[PDB]
């Protein structure tokens, strides 16, 4: 139904606009004489890709690689400690 | 650098590439990319394409007359 | 009127609107540069965020770097904080541009970048000359002449301020990111004025290793890691001069806040200027009990 009322108001303003009575008198007439906004879209579109970006990324799993990290951080510690056991003995 | 990426673009691989090749430590100048970039397009790699684009190719720049009309 | 008054401070403007732009002179006294900036220019501003980035052209944009760019350039914006930078239309710089750009489009936000009269080749000489071909389009401030920066930095941190708190005093942040001698040099000079400066490890080399830091051959390793190339290429008397100098860095360890990896949440810029901010006025023993 939306479609429709646009192909009608379109049709409608497209027309002389004039009521169906008095038309021919402009039939007649008419027969005898006759980049801001880009800016702001492109603005937009990045915002939108931003929004798809952060939807994406909300899966929230960065746990297990904060829990890796730990565990490499760990190891390096281990090492360093028997590295030092090592040079002491 | 220009054999370097092109081995490593002839495989599908986007973090080594981006670690190693844009690492920043030796300038690699954004004039240089244009060639492989064109391979990029026709190698079927949109994340490579991304890779130059976010490295500072100039895209309007690289579609000159020329590669367009042999593309 | 104002330019009556310019051909006595400075003669050998160029004003150009496509904007406006000046000669700078060494023996230029900040007091009356801010002075005249504030009498004709532009208003005086709550907070100054100054940006270090390399002179050198060749720059990475990742996306972490680019959001967190974009966060600074907003909150700048709602503060409406002054920014300096380089400004020679090269990598992070150009970004910085074309996010001003974006945030004016969609109250307004200040871009001064000053840079070397030298290292720029086309002459546009004067009434209002202006010519299109290094320098930056986005910028609105530039202006052309290290020294001068700090020296500026330093006497609107000593100007009084009758809002914005912080006891009297601006906040004048200093920002940096990204892997560099000179980015090294200027960080030091500013930690000397006792500016609290914040750096992000994602990307930048020298950033990345001043995080890790956070003795002599441990700075060695860090910086062959992280700067193979130019540790290689850097000559034997550059290497004793980057150790002190990242050394005297580390001495004041309360003043430099980094950011982490793992933070990812929206608002990371925010917290770490506020915290940043919040040491330096607690440590500084003067108006810090209250």
């Amino acid at each position: 139904w939306k479609f429709q009322r646009y192909f009608l108001v379109q049709e409608y303003c497209n027309r002389l606009n004039i009521p169906f009575p008095f038309v021919v008198f402009a039939y007649f007439y008419m027969v005898v004489k006759k980049n801001e906004t880009l800016a702001w879209e492109g603005v937009m579109k990045e915002n939108y890709l931003v929004k798809i970006n952060t939807k994406a990324n909300d899966n929230s799993e960065e746990m297990r690689h904060r829990f890796r990290q730990l565990d490499s951080k760990l190891n390096d510690l281990k090492s360093l400690l028997k590295e030092i056991a090592n040079n002491i003995k | 650098w220009n054999g370097q990426l092109k081995l490593l673009l002839e495989w599908n691989q986007l973090d080594l590439a981006s670690d190693e090749i844009f690492t920043n430590d030796r300038r690699w100048e954004s004039a240089d990319l244009q060639e492989v970039m064109f391979t990029a397009l026709i190698k079927d790699r949109p994340k490579f394409v991304r890779l130059f684009l976010e490295n500072g190719l100039n895209l309007q720049k690289f579609l000159t007359n020329e590669v367009l009309t042999e593309l | 009127d104002l330019v009556n008054f310019i051909q006595a401070n400075f003669d050998a403007f160029g004003d150009i609107q496509f904007g406006k732009y000046l000669r700078l002179s060494c023996d230029t006294d900040s007091e009356t540069l801010y002075e005249l900036l504030t009498q004709h220019w532009h208003l005086k501003t709550p907070n100054l965020v100054i940006s270090v980035t390399g002179g050198a052209k060749n720059f990475a944009l990742k996306p972490r770097m680019r959001k967190i760019f974009s966060r600074l350039i907003y909150i700048a914006q709602s503060k409406g904080a002054w920014i300096l930078t380089g400004g020679t239309h090269y990598g992070l710089m150009k970004y910085i541009g074309e996010v001003v750009r974006d945030n004016t489009i969609s109250e307004n936000i200040v871009a001064i970048g000053i840079a070397a009269w030298g290292m720029v080749s086309n002459r546009d000489t004067l009434f209002s000359a202006q010519y299109i071909m290094i320098l930056d389009n986005n910028h609105t401030h530039l202006l052309l002449v290290a020294k001068l920066r700090n020296q500026l930095e330093k006497y609107i941190s000593e100007r009084t301020s009758q809002d914005s708190n912080y006891g009297g005093k601006i906040p004048i942040v200093c920002f940096a990111q990204g892997g560099g001698r000179e980015t090294l040099k200027a960080i030091n000079t500013s930690v000397k004025s006792k500016i609290p400066c914040v750096v992000v490890e994602g990307s930048g080399q020298i950033a990345d290793v001043i995080a890790s830091l956070v003795t002599s051959s441990m700075v060695k390793e860090k910086l062959v890691r992280f700067l193979p190339r130019t540790v290689s290429r850097l000559p034997e008397e550059e290497i004793e001069s980057w150790i002190k100098w990242l050394k005297e860095i580390l001495e004041s360890s309360h003043l430099l806040t980094v950011i982490k990896m793992e933070e990812a949440g929206d608002e990371i810029v925010s917290n770490a200027i506020s915290y940043a901010l919040y040491k330096a006025f607690s440590t500084n023993e003067q108006d810090k009990d209250n």
